[PDB]
């Protein structure tokens, strides 16, 4: 019940885009494309394998942006001695993740780089 | 401070060359009545960077900071709003150390199981 050229799998719709964009641009692109659209979320090993096969075998894409990103500012960083985290010498840039088509593993990647991506929405 | 440690603003510091995982490192510091170094100000930071630079640039150096989230990575949710339950992160990096690439001037996330020299503070 997906729109044309979108692939279906267990009640969700997927579409791999070869055009390369930054993580932020890709997420926005998915959002404006369809209602409820977003960079793909991977909620099970089976879903992961499904998308990897589609991107690699059908489009020859090895790395795609997935909907995971965060800033250290929002992580529970704690000092082993209980001290409060006042001063910090950490990057204030976000961390983004891509999934690799061979083993479906997720790798940290600089967010401002350009990579292919996958949009997903629920039927 | 012991003869081989350095004294700074009420604390004693020492950089250990014997490499160990982050966890072992903390335990060794504990054994020496301390903990992996915590840094509370830019001035203390500059001191630790200096001590590390004059004792060690091929390895990063463990400090006492760790990402305590129970998940492999830090985000609790995807951009579509679903919770992060299933995860397949290649190599989680939840422990922090002084970055060799900035000459120990900044902090970087590393695999907690990696063996690096470390710095104790007591």
């Amino acid at each position: 019940g997906c729109l044309p050229d979108w692939s279906s799998y267990k009640g969700h719709c997927y579409k791999v885009f070869k055009v390369e964009k930054t993580w932020a641009d890709a997420e926005k692109f998915c959002k404006e494309l369809v209602n409820g659209g977003h960079l793909m979320s991977v909620n099970s090993r089976e879903e992961g394998e499904f998308i990897s096969k589609l991107a690699l075998e059908k489009m020859r894409i090895v790395l795609v942006w997935i909907g995971l990103s965060h800033f250290w500012r929002i992580c529970p960083l704690r000092w082993t001695d209980g001290a409060r985290l006042d001063y910090r010498a950490l990057s204030d840039e976000p961390i983004c993740f891509v999934a690799e088509s061979f083993h479906n593993k997720w790798i940290q990647w600089t967010c401002n780089r350009k990579k292919s991506f996958v949009c997903k929405y629920r039927v | 401070c012991l003869p081989d440690w350095s004294s700074y603003k009420g604390h004693c510091y020492k950089v250990f060359k014997k490499v160990g995982t982050w966890e072992d490192a903390e335990k060794f510091c504990v054994e020496n009545s301390g903990h992996l170094a915590s840094i509370d100000s830019k001035e203390e930071a500059d001191f630790v960077t200096k001590l590390a630079s004059q004792t060690l640039f091929v390895y990063d150096a463990w400090i006492g900071l760790r990402d305590e989230s129970k998940t492999q990575q830090c985000s609790p949710q995807w951009t579509d709003g679903s919770s992060v339950v299933y995860e397949n992160v290649d190599e989680p990096t939840k422990c922090f150390g002084l970055d060799v690439h900035t000459e120990y001037r900044t902090w970087t996330d590393l695999p907690c199981g990696e063996k690096n020299p470390f710095i104790c503070k007591s």
